[PDB]
């Protein structure tokens, strides 16, 4: 897996 | 603040600093959604509790 989308 | 499932990595490069970010194709949508993430914000999620 998962990603933080920033 | 949230975390969004990667599909696939469509791209790389490396910015002046020499860190890697990643061209993310998010699970569930499509290429249109694609963003640029650094290194650092792609995680492996385990159970907390077994």
């Amino acid at each position: 897996x998962f990603a933080f989308k920033s | 603040g949230d975390l969004y499932e990667v599909e696939r990595i469509v791209d790389k490069r490396k910015n002046k600093k020499g860190k890697w970010e990643y061209l993310i194709r998010w699970k569930g949508y499509g290429s249109t959604e694609d963003t640029w993430e650094p290194e650092h914000h792609l995680l492996h999620c385990e159970e907390f509790i077994d």
